[PDB]
């Protein structure tokens, strides 16, 4: 009942994606007329935008006013009547289960069988049970079992690593033996920060623009490995190393390393330093508390 | 982490989970797809009528749930909470009959700012949209008299997704309308502000309207996107994500006005304003892990001194498991998350409604797929303090007529006295063990059977040249002398009989089958001797039955007989028909027939 | 590259080769008799001769894996060995007996039409096995050529021990069996088609055996006017049956539960004890080495970053003994409840074990229950 870390069984889900995006094409085409192939799916999915440190969103202002009813029954079935027969052609080439599939999604129903729930192959169903027991045990604080699940899982040849948060909080609460969650995280960053599609949402990413999760988590978690202290000029030494200038959150990591090192004229230079990286962190999508938690600490320091 | 070392690595707390407390409350293509336009067919919430507004009484708690063969009647009735929530003592459910099936019921409630509470409850059918006033419940007998704020069957021949609330707001697939409800009696409901969010390339029918901040500004949803509409000016916004990697899965307003709970796929989203104007929240969130389209959500809200914490129940239509996460509102508009937990429920089916109302108590009701029952549940933190009607099998066990009761009893008596015959019968056979009588019997037995076996081997010689098959007729047996089996009663001398019978017919062209390697399949460990078989079974059953020695002997006898080999003339006879069938076949299938591969 | 239009030869060669491979594993690892092999050459020879008495270059043959298991069971049943279908389902679902891969990863490249003819129709789990063995039993005739009487009494023993029933129920059910049949049990249910709608949900012998078994327990226990079987011991029996313990068997039935089509049984993997899950991962690192299909050494060191990793678990007759003792305290209308929950648990075990449906089983025991009421009234 949990996400599987394998590429999905191929045959039928792809031809359903065909039927879906092809019908989508015909209906939206005739819709723009009335307002006047993997590649078909590709263009179709294509033309579309693809007091604490909140990486704030984009709120509501400068957005266009309204629309008033576009779609009555008669007008909609006008737009629907023709693209459904065009669909009658390749529906004849696909399988019966996918006939009924298309007829149902095109009626507007939603399937209550998942892609996982209908893979129904030995090895994959077994991996489903394995991964499930991982997620369950990790919920159940059973870090020992959960760890066995995780190792046996990553052994399997099909699973690429989404499961890194599983192991991050896993070895974190484990404390037992193996090179800990920091080791794993900086490993994730060292292996997957260089060139050295289907499967890729944002919690595993490529180093063109932001590789997110693992990087910021080893960053903050390493500054907490300084919370173990009171190492710092190390963490901000290799935060000083990379150029990826848009990485504002690593600018607040930087300035946080300087505030933690500022806790004599050396301490001065560290306080001027954090004062700088806060504005070159106003460079990008802001992490702000105010000016008073930023500075008022630094005036308690100016003491 | 975030605030703990922004201040200047485990958590904030130790590790605590889920428990139950259960109770009954009330009773009332398609295999692979579902209708999104049917959200929830029962609500329960605090309502407050006019006569409740003369005094200071805080109204009452009511339930409204759908009923009927076609699910086309509304039932409204009052609750009284004492030790645990329960239906009223006089059980006078007030049900009103419609002719259209009920797809959605919700009772709206009200903000804390108005002082009042809702007086009404509204429903979407397959044919109409109706609003009901509850007017003047009275304790004389717990009556709930309601009035029918009039339907509007259809204006557009369009089904309507969601109703939100004095303001009757409707959404039909793509296009919405703000409207108003008449006052009490007998003019019905009108509108004048309208709009649409239509999107040709989203096929799923469900959209959703619920507003936001009580600011007189609404939210409209489809599985593609979330659109805010400031609707007493002219204002519209598509908030920041769209339809790239996940679908909007549900949204419900976490009860406090400025508070928003949205299930995506693999994300619990806590939208809610931290500005007077409407908002998004990207105050980070948790994620929950499927492809399931059928996920829904609800929150319960518990109050405490140092925080204000919200429990998020995400449930499904596929499995009876409930997936829970918890958030906290330390009103610096502070939100943090702690760790996940999930519970199960019971056999086949799944939730159609989950509805909420140094430890945590959170309580709700559930209604399961295809089960008219409504079950109250409660959940606690620590511990300081099947009733089978499977109608498929009971219909198979309870068979009706009285002669079909005394029929079964008749058969049971027949076999029971028969079993007495078995006991008394074999008893004396057990009295004679290692006797000279049982020796005589094992002799004339073993070689009497040897004589019959030879006869059957002669009548296997006459029919030997069949060569059409390779299985001799009715082979493996005692060979038509049956009384000779039973009468002995000493397993080891009988195993020795058989070993010396196999020894005796070692004159070739005869079957050989080693039992031990097959008892391996019975007891699941190596069973070398035919005796140790009897030993192990006798341990097991000597723990449990009288005359376990007699039965265990009768059953090791029955087994050893059931398997007592004597199949066709052996390995040299099969190869004859093997090759001769490998002849009548065409020449290159004969070339494909291949022994010893690799 | 790969053959065209007469890779019938290569097809039947990978098929036959896979068969003899499985036989090697069952004489070897299951201590079968060597005679089985010749019986298999005879049955596979008969249907090989029948498909090579068929003309068309259009293949029209369906040598699915169910045919492999079908001729194994057919031959085993001729030889009257006390193996039953559930032995096979267990054997293959636990990856012991090689099954799931057309020539497992290591072979031959064949026309993708035949690779699909193998990988497809792989599951036995809705009675596909019973239907395919009756289908083979038509394809070449059971009656004269072979002896298609099932090894009934060992299945009774298998069944009583599989519950924890006292040995009286062996003779009970054996007697109801003789009552409706007088012990005559066939293998064909064949009239080559797909069509069937009455009389033929219940004519695979085993399913009727299970049906008599269930019925027996219900009748017998609900009419012990003697009061021989206490209102309690039915509960203690249900609980000793329910206690998830870690023997080879129950661990196996968990492994089968994982690939059974219908819920609940997968909710059953949800409710595994810690030891069940542990012995599970054990079976995963043992029998999912039978898996299928620079940076590579970087993943040998990468995976070698976290460890890949006096016998506690007890045997079968040990567990059996101990629940027999767990009820050893042996010496009013809501006891029907105890009857019913016991029957439904037993049913559950049989459904996963014999790879059929809830609806299938209750269809059969319903039909044959009315078939005993009819010859009783
Ligand atoms: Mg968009």
């Amino acid at each position: 009942m949990f996400e599987v870390p394998i590429t999905l069984t191929n045959r039928k889900f792809a031809q359903r994606r065909k039927l879906k995006y092809q019908y989508i094409n015909y209906i939206s085409r005739r819709f723009d007329r009335i307002s006047k192939q993997q590649k078909k799916r590709r263009r179709e999915r294509h033309w579309r935008s693809v007091s604490f440190e909140i990486w704030r969103t984009v709120s509501s202002q400068n957005k266009q006013p309204i629309n008033k009813q576009k779609m009555t029954y008669h007008n909609f079935k006008k737009i629907e009547k023709i693209p459904l027969r065009k669909m009658e052609i390749p529906l004849l080439h696909c399988t019966k289960e996918n006939k009924l599939y298309f007829q149902s999604i095109s009626r507007g129903l939603e399937p209550l069988k998942t892609s996982t729930s209908e893979v129904r192959n030995y090895r994959t169903r077994h991996i489903v049970t394995l991964t499930d027991l991982l997620h369950l045990n990790v919920s159940r604080h059973n870090w020992s079992l959960a760890y066995k699940i995780f190792a046996t899982l990553i052994r399997i040849p099909g699973v690429q690593i989404k499961s890194l948060w599983g192991i991050g909080v896993e070895i974190l609460d484990n404390l037992s033996n193996s090179s800990s969650g920091l080791d794993f995280l900086q490993w994730m960053c060292q292996i997957y920060s260089s060139k050295s599609r289907s499967i890729v949402p944002p919690f595993q990413t490529g180093s063109r623009t932001h590789t997110a999760k693992f990087a910021i988590t080893y960053l903050w978690s390493s500054l907490i490995n300084c919370q173990k202290s009171m190492l710092i000029d190390k963490i901000s030494e290799w935060v000083l190393t990379p150029p990826f200038m848009e990485d504002a959150e690593v600018w607040f990591i930087y300035a946080s390393c300087h505030l933690l090192k500022a806790d004599i004229n050396q301490v001065i230079k560290h306080i001027h330093y954090v004062r700088t990286f806060l504005k070159i962190c106003l460079d990008k999508g802001g992490f702000a508390v105010p000016s008073r938690l930023i500075e008022n600490q630094l005036k308690s320091f100016e003491s | 982490v975030q605030g703990a070392s922004l201040y200047c690595t485990l958590a904030e707390d130790a590790l605590d989970l889920h428990i139950v407390v259960k109770s009954l409350l009330c009773d009332t293509q398609d295999a692979f797809f579902w209708d999104p336009t049917v959200a929830n067919r029962l609500d329960s919430q605090y309502i407050q009528t006019a006569s409740d507004l003369r005094n200071y009484r805080d109204g009452t708690e009511i339930i409204a749930y759908a009923s009927g063969k076609t699910g086309s009647v509304l039932n409204i009735a009052v609750l009284t909470r004492q030790n645990t929530l329960h239906l009223n003592r006089h059980n006078n459910v007030t049900s009103i009959e419609l002719h259209s099936p009920i797809k959605s019921i919700k009772i709206p409630g009200a903000s804390e700012s108005i002082g009042r509470r809702s007086n009404l409850v509204g429903i979407i059918t397959e044919n109409s949209f109706q609003i009901f006033r509850i007017e003047s419940v009275h304790s004389r007998s717990c009556d709930v008299m309601v009035s029918s704020s009039e339907p509007l069957y259809f204006v557009e021949i369009d089904d309507l997704q969601v109703v939100d609330f004095q303001f009757a707001i409707i959404d039909i697939k793509g296009n919405w309308s703000i409207g108003r409800i008449p006052k009490n009696f007998n003019n019905q409901l009108i509108d004048n502000l309208h709009g649409t969010i239509f999107d040709p390339e989203e096929l799923s029918s469900w959209k959703r309207i619920e507003w936001f901040s009580h600011f007189q500004k609404i939210l409209v949803f489809d599985r593609s996107k979330m659109i805010e509409i400031d609707f007493m000016n002219n204002w519209q916004t598509e908030v920041v994500q769209a339809k790239a990697w996940s679908n909007i899965r549900d949204y419900k307003r976490i009860d406090d006005k400025n508070g928003i709970l949205l299930t995506s796929r693999e994300i619990i989203i806590v939208g809610a304003s931290e500005s007077n104007d409407p908002v998004r929240r990207i105050s980070w969130k948790h994620d929950l892990d499927p492809d399931d389209t059928t996920l829904r959500i609800t929150v319960q809200k518990v109050k405490k001194p140092d925080h204000i914490l919200l429990v998020a129940f995400v449930y499904s239509m596929r499995h009876k498991r409930i997936y829970m996460h918890v958030f906290s509102h330390r009103k610096a508009n502070l939100f943090q998350s702690l760790g996940c937990s999930t519970v199960l429920e019971i056999p086949g089916g799944t939730p159609t409604g989950i509805e909420t109302i140094f430890e945590l108590v959170v309580d709700f009701l559930v209604k399961l797929r295809n089960s008219s029952e409504v079950y109250y549940y409660a959940l606690s933190n620590t511990q300081n303090s099947i009733i089978v009607d499977h109608p498929e099998w009971a219909s198979l066990f309870n068979n009706a007529d009285e002669r079909e009761k005394e029929s079964i009893g008749a058969l049971v008596s027949q076999i029971k006295l028969k079993e007495r015959e078995r006991i008394s019968r074999v008893q004396n056979l057990i009295e004679h063990e290692n006797s000279h009588d049982e020796d005589k019997y094992l002799q004339d037995l073993g070689y009497r059977l040897s004589i019959a076996t030879n006869e059957l081997l002669e009548s296997w010689q006459k029919t030997k040249d069949e060569s059409i098959l390779s299985g001799s007729l009715s082979h493996s047996k005692l060979k038509n002398l049956l009384e000779n089996s039973d009468s002995f009663a000493s397993i080891p001398e009988f195993s020795s009989l058989l070993d010396q019978f196999f020894q005796y017919y070692q004159d070739q062209d005869v079957t050989f089958i080693g039992f031990e390697k097959l008892l391996h399949l019975f007891l699941h460990e190596d069973v070398p001797g035919l005796d140790i078989f009897y030993n192990k079974l006798l341990q097991c059953w000597v723990l449990v039955s009288p005359q376990a020695e007699l039965l265990t002997k009768e059953i090791v006898k029955d087994i050893i007989w059931s398997l007592a080999r004597l199949e066709k003339p052996s390995l040299f006879e099969p190869i004859q028909n093997e090759i001769s069938r490998s002849l009548s076949g065409p020449y290159q299938d004969i070339i494909s027939s291949w022994d010893m591969d690799d | 590259k790969l053959i065209g239009h007469e890779a019938k030869l290569l097809f039947l060669k990978s098929f036959q080769f896979i068969l003899k491979r499985q036989i090697r594993w069952l004489i070897t690892e299951m201590r079968f008799p060597k005679e089985f092999e010749h019986v298999a050459k005879i049955i596979w020879l008969k249907i090989l001769k029948t498909i090579n008495d068929q003309p068309q270059e259009e293949l029209k043959l369906q040598l699915h894996m169910t045919s492999t298991i079908s001729i194994l069971y057919l031959a085993s049943t001729h030889l009257s060995l006390p193996v039953y279908t559930c032995d096979y389902i267990k054997w293959i679902c636990t990856a012991k007996m090689p099954y799931f891969q057309a020539s497992e990863i290591l072979r031959i490249q064949l026309p993708n039409y035949y690779v699909s003819i193998l990988e497809g129709s792989i599951s036995p789990f809705n009675g596909q096995l019973y239907n395919k063995i009756a289908l083979t039993c038509g394809m070449i005739h059971f009656k004269e050529f072979f002896n298609s009487e099932i090894s009934c009494q060992g299945l009774l023993l298998k069944l009583v021990m599989q519950c924890a029933l006292p040995p009286e129920f062996y003779f009970y059910t054996k007697q109801v069996i003789e009552f409706e049949e007088t012990d005559i049990r066939n293998l064909t249910l064949w009239e080559r088609t797909d069509e069937r709608h009455t009389g033929r949900v219940s004519n695979h012998a085993e399913l009727r055996v299970l049906s008599y078994f269930m019925l027996t327990i219900n009748w017998m226990l609900s009419f012990d006017r003697d009061r021989q079987y206490p209102l309690k011991w039915i509960l203690s029996l249900t609980e000793s049956l329910t206690q998830r313990t870690t023997t080879s068997e129950s661990i196996g039935r968990n492994i089968v539960k994982v690939v059974y089509p219908d819920k609940p049984t997968s909710s059953d993997y949800f409710q595994w004890s810690e030891e069940e899950t542990l012995e599970f991962l054990k079976w995963m690192e043992k029998q999912f080495l039978p898996t299928q299909t620079d940076q590579k050494i970087a993943r040998r060191k990468l995976y070698k970053i976290f460890p890949l990793d006096s016998t506690h678990q007890l045997t079968f007759i040990e567990d059996l003994q101990e629940r027999y003792a767990k009820q050893t305290p042996f010496f009013p209308p809501a006891r029907k409840e105890a009857i019913g929950r016991l029957l439904t648990h037993i049913a559950s075990q049989l459904l996963v074990d014999f790879a059929i449906s809830k609806e299938q089983l209750k269809d059969c025991i319903s039909r044959i229950k009315n078939a005993c009421l009819h010859r009783m009234n």
